[PDB]
């Protein structure tokens, strides 16, 4: 019966609706952030570098 | 001293020609670099450069540069003459009108010049072999116009056409019937013998024998290459009954209009099931005439037979050949037309089939390739004509041809000529 | 080498092309400075199709940007990958259109089109063998719907033999922005059926439902819609740029997808599209691709394709696969849905294969189709046009620059005309 | 005639006892290659 | 040359063949790769009876493996000597019968039998001289008990004049592994009596008693049971495959063992059998071989041979020995126990001698006996069957797949009449 797009929406921490998708999207954002840390292409690491 | 000239036009034609040349250079012991390691039975397909390497007697044509340049970047880049890999500028885009009336002339002159120069070096030209896909614009148009030009330039010389027609239900394009009938009409009066090379039958064969559930064009091309090699092995290897390329135009064509033929090959077995099988002459002959083994999607039980040419290679023995053919004649499910009491030409070669590494076929000691002329082939023409006129009744897609410089009436005489052909085929089958 | 050139106008076309060029540079391995750092030799033999070569070892897109206001160009230039386009290809006005077709097509368009025509002619004669034209624009705005169609007519009369694709963002009734959209929509679309060899329709409402049902993204922005459009448009020209077993160009698409000269409106789709979750939980196989690609709710158009019948369709598979499986899937799907395909033409589906999958993917499918259900959109737009035309609302803004109700009358009349001959094939039986 | 068949290449000995085994035996004994030397 | 084709179906038959072929292979000196490596020229002398030669000189058994579930052959292929079997002959189902005789003989079988009948026809026509057929199966398992007897019927239909041999593992009530033995067993035997030229019954409990008492080994296994059966069977056809003083083929046994066309059920035995601890004390002599052979407990069937009178007996000896000793010992055992031989058929023992003993043994004996003792097995299975059928338990499953109680009634009546006229001759006097 679970329905998405329910008017006011809290953060991903609560379980009101569509929490899994947004949480795993945020997780993949962190994961690609880890990948950009793994391969030395970070704009910051350039900034402190110069 | 005896050799033929190979023509590969169209994307399918070039993709099958490249595979067959792989097979031939592997068989004659020539590496892709082009020189024999050294660690006169090749004059048929290669000519010495004077010292070292060799060059094939083949030419490749295509309007779009993708295949030609990708081959130029392939591993055979040092094999072919750099200037005989002719490519155009714009693809024909499945349009017979573009390939026959607008852009062909700018390339066919150079092509015929190349053919002349290639023939000049040779001394024993036996004929031409041509490979094309009919259901394609550039293939159909260029092949038709080249056949027309060759018919007037050389004339009496024999020409064999291994054409890939569209399959009955499975097909890629929608406009294929148009250029199919146009190319069929064009080649009817210019091709000495035509060979059916559809794809659905090959899919069925490879799925049932090789147990392959995900085949691609490579397997089909390798099978066709094996067929060609088995057909032409007689011209370059010793055998009990050597058969020349000219021994088709005298044995398999009762009338000048009926020259369309369909083939079969045996055996077709993978590498794990080979060691557990008999592979005897009688069994390999019986497996040839079964109706799912026919290389084209057509039922042979729906029509008579007119001529059959069977070529054996290996340790084949005429005793066993005669026993098998006698059993076949005794068998009732296959019947020949009344006015043809004898209807078989058999050839024997001592060279067993060669095996490519990494291929699906296994190393096999005995093999036979069969060519059949049957009146049941009118079924494919009938179905193609029906698919034609169903959508031609309301003049669909006709603007794409008429606006390219093509007159609108050609479809009428094409229809009439194929109709006359189908009356010919149904009338020949009547008893005398 | 049978290359094509890009022209884009208006804010919408500017954004679409901006993201498309980023994508194409991405799978061609080109940095924002225009330097090649790819890994393959396979990304350089066809680089001339979209990029010209300049001094310093860099490559430049052959795209020209036109509009009546420099704000959009100043934004896109400051945006990422904005250094690729040459400053010489920016042609902009200083007044604007104000969502009025007459201003952009009669008064300011005529006086401004000279420069863009000159630059496009220069760039066209620069190349060796030009293949065709592609335009990306929206019909609900003023400047786009005016100058785009005027330039289409001009280049069509200049090069009659070449082919032209257009990617049209038509106004959706559900999600509206301006109360005058159907007017300039009808005026522009009246001039496409005589020039454009191929038109392919896109709806922002359709993109929104796609992203919110399938992708399940909470707060989508225009970046997502632009990116979906870019991927779908890019998937078309893969055959001409990469090797494969079945190469098929724009002309082959035209000849195999156009039954009659006035039936050049298409509806397109992309696969595989899936949300964040099952992306590693589901297997990408050609049966799944062909099951998902024919889904009605997979469409990028508000037209619902199960209310009519397909005339012709074509699919451009990418990645390594087996041809027999492709053919058998196509045959089976054509057989199970005989009611949804017109009967008097046999085997009305085209298949092409390419050996290069996209970035981060292993198999992809791009679909184009000619279906009789697209006329619903034209019915709604014509109904709205007639409804607000009977009261003659806001017609003074148009008639104040040399326009009359007569050309409106031929526009709506041709709309009803095309509707009639596009629906009468739906029930046609042999 | 279903000769060869269940008697493949073998040198010396009394054979398998099917077909013409007796007749091939003396030929193989008097001279190498009892049946149809390979080409 | 009077050759026989092997056909096996069901799990039990597959397991039996899995070691029967191993015994044949190591007796003929054939490695698991199909390359002969024997020492005696008699090893290849009549290798025709069971093998075929392919190109390259490798050998393949002419056994056809059949079942309704592929797990059995998937297991036996990885086992030793699993490479001999030709991959094409494997015929397996997709659903399974679940020990339902109606399912295995009417629904799944009627569809599956096409491939197996085609391949057995091919094997029969390929062989020069066909002697007959031999089949291995169990009357308690559904798929075997159904499809095997169906194949029996059809094969006998096209080959009425050839000999056919059935290896039936009939269930005993002491060691019961399944609940529906009465139904499918009586249904199988009803058809089997009408079409079986020879049928030999094997009891697993009798095998187990033999291995526990005579061999005196602590932990018996299905491997040892299968080994016993395979040795017994190689004993049957050693005389047909090797020279001897007095050869007697399968048709010889059929003529000399069956007095009336319907009494064709046999019990078998093998000798000698000794434990590993006592093998060095025993001296192998014809008298003690015969004493062990005619032992009541040495028979591989539950029936008490001293509970009835022998209709006839047959003994096949292997190894070099004097025939005068054999004949005098036979006369001694006949006249000493004249109470257990029916009087109106004097000289009711066939004796055969083969000059090649099994490897590792200097003499061996196999025994086949047609006696009245088998009647109690049918009486007891009849009691179990009627206990099943009075309350109609487990019956709707059978009748819901085309069956009716008429078939059960006629089958039980036929088997009851079989028992009655089988015991009729026990008390018949001259
Ligand atoms: N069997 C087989 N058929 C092929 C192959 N390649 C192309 N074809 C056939 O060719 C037909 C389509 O024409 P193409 O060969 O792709 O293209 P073309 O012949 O060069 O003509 P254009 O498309 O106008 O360039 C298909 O229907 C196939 O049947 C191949 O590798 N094997
Ligand atoms: N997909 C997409 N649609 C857009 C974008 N920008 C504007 N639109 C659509 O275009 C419509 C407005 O068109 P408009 O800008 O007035 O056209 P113009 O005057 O010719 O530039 C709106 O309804 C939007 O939905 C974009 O970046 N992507
Ligand atoms: N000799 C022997 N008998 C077996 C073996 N496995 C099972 N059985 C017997 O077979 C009977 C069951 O037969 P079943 O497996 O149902 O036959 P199926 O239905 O054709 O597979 C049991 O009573 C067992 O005693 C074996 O490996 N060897
Ligand atoms: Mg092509």
């Amino acid at each position: 019966m679970h329905n998405y797009n329910v008017d006011r929406k809290y953060q991903y921490n609560c379980r009101i609706g569509n929490w899994s998708e947004e949480w795993e999207l945020d997780e993949y954002k962190m994961k690609e952030y880890l990948k950009n840390k793994e391969k030395q292409k970070l704009v910051s690491t350039d900034k402190e570098d110069r | 001293m005896r050799e033929v000239i190979s023509i590969h036009v169209g994307q399918g034609g070039i993709q099958v020609g490249n595979a067959c040349w792989e097979l031939f250079c592997l068989e004659h012991g020539i590496q892709p670099d082009g020189q024999m390691p050294s660690d006169d039975a090749f004059n048929t397909f290669f000519s010495e450069t004077g010292a070292g390497k060799h060059v094939p007697r083949a030419v490749f044509l295509d309007l779009e540069p993708t295949v030609i340049d990708e081959v130029r970047t392939g591993t055979y880049r040092q094999l072919f003459h750099p200037e005989q890999l002719i490519s155009g500028k714009e693809d024909a885009a499945n349009n017979f009108a573009r390939g026959h009336y607008t852009i062909g002339k700018e390339i066919v002159d150079l092509c015929l010049d190349r053919i002349r120069k290639l023939a000049d070096n040779c001394t024993g030209l036996q004929g031409f072999l041509v490979f094309n896909s009919v259901g394609g614009g550039t293939g159909s148009g260029l092949g038709s116009l080249l056949l027309e030009r060759l018919s007037v330039d050389y004339g009496k010389k024999s020409k064999l056409g291994f054409t890939i027609y569209p399959s009955p239900q499975v097909s890629t394009a929608v406009v294929e019937p148009y250029n199919s009938i146009l190319s069929t009409h064009s080649l009817l009066e210019h091709t000495d013998v035509a060979v059916m090379l559809d794809n659905e039958a090959i899919y069925d064969i490879c799925r049932r024998n090789l147990d392959i559930e995900r085949p691609t064009y490579t397997n089909l091309n390798r099978l066709i290459a094996q067929v060609i090699s088995s057909l032409t092995a007689s011209l370059r290897f010793d055998g009990a009954l050597n058969v020349d390329i000219t021994e088709f135009q005298t044995n398999l064509v009762p009338y000048p209009r009926i020259h369309f033929m369909l083939s079969s090959y045996a055996p077709i077995i993978s590498a794990e099931k080979a060691y557990h099988e008999q592979l005897s002459v009688a069994e390999i002959t019986n497996s040839a005439f079964e109706p799912a083994n026919m290389m084209a999607k057509c039922d042979p039980r729906h029509g008579k037979y007119m001529a059959c040419s069977m070529m054996y290679r290996g340790d084949v023995v005429p005793k066993d050949v005669n026993a098998s053919i006698a059993t076949i004649k005794t068998k009732r499910t296959i019947q020949f037309v009344d006015w043809c009491p004898t209807g078989f030409k058999v050839g024997i070669n001592y060279q067993p089939p060669t095996v490519v590494p990494g291929g699906d076929l296994a190393k096999v000691m005995r093999a036979v390739c069969m060519i059949s002329n049957s009146t049941a082939i009118a079924e494919v023409f009938s179905r193609l004509d029906h698919k034609f006129d169903l959508m031609y009744a309301k003049r669909a897609f006709v603007h794409w041809y008429v606006g390219e410089g093509m007159e609108e009436g050609e479809f009428s005489e094409a229809r009439e000529d194929l109709a006359a052909l189908e009356k010919d085929y149904e009338e020949v089958g009547i008893e005398t | 080498m049978r290359e094509i050139v890009h022209i884009q106008g208006g804010q919408c076309g500017n954004q679409i092309g901006a993201k498309f060029w980023e994508v194409i540079s991405d799978e061609h391995g080109i940095d924002p400075t225009g330097t090649y750092h790819g890994d393959s030799d396979l990304q350089l033999e066809r680089i001339n199709v979209y990029y010209n070569e300049a001094t310093g070892g860099r490559y430049v897109p052959r795209a020209i940007l036109m509009d009546l206001e420099p704000g959009t160009m100043d934004s896109v230039r400051a945006g990422p990958f904005g250094q690729l386009f040459r400053p010489d290809n920016f042609v902009f006005g200083q007044t604007g259109a104000g969502n009025n077709w007459a201003k952009g097509h009669y008064t300011e368009g005529a006086e401004l089109i000279d420069s863009v025509l000159d630059v496009v002619r220069k760039e066209a004669e620069g190349c060796d063998c030009l293949q065709g034209f592609q335009i990306t624009h929206s019909l609900g705005g003023g400047t786009g719907s005016g100058m785009g169609t005027l330039l289409i007519s001009k280049v069509r009369e200049e090069y009659p033999d070449r082919i032209m694709e257009t990617f049209s963002v038509v106004p959706s009734p559900k999600v509206s922005d301006t109360v005058v959209e159907p007017y300039n929509a009808t005026l522009s679309v009246h001039q496409l059926v005589e020039n454009a060899d191929e038109c392919m329709v896109i709806d922002n409402e359709a993109l929104y439902d796609i992203c919110f049902r399938t992708l399940k993204l909470t707060t989508p922005t225009y970046g997502d819609l632009n990116h979906l459009v870019s991927a779908a448009m890019s998937g078309v020209t893969c055959c001409l740029r990469f090797p494969g077993q079945l190469n098929s160009d724009l002309r082959k698409l035209a000849v195999n997808l156009i039954p009659f000269p006035r039936l050049h409106f298409f509806m397109i789709g992309f696969a595989p599209l899936t949300s964040r979750g099952s992306q590693q939980y589901r297997a990408l196989t050609v049966p799944e691709l062909t099951q998902q690609m024919f889904d009605a709710k997979n469409m990028m158009c508000a037209a619902d394709p199960r209310h009519g019948r397909y005339l012709t369709a074509s699919a451009l598979f990418r990645g390594r696969m087996s041809t027999k499986e492709v053919d058998e899937q196509m045959l089976n799907v054509q057989n199970k849905n005989s009611s949804y395909f017109v009967e008097w033409i046999p085997n009305n589906i085209k298949s092409s294969i390419c050996d290069i999958p996209p970035k981060g993917l292993k198999m992809a499918v791009t679909f184009v189709g000619n279906s009789t259900a697209i006329q619903e959109m034209f019915k709604r737009v014509a109904e709205q046009f007639t409804a607000m035309f009977r009261r003659k609302a806001f017609l003074h803004w148009y008639t104040g620059e040399g326009m009359d109700e007569m050309e409106f009358t031929e526009a709506e009349s041709n709309m009803n005309d095309l509707v009639s001959e596009y629906q009468q094939y739906q029930d046609a039986t042999a | 005639t279903t000769l060869e068949s269940y008697n493949k290449q073998l040198q010396k000995g009394q054979g398998t006892l099917i077909g013409n085994w007796w007749e091939e035996r003396e030929l193989r004994d008097v001279t190498g290659i009892g049946r149809s030397a390979h080409n």
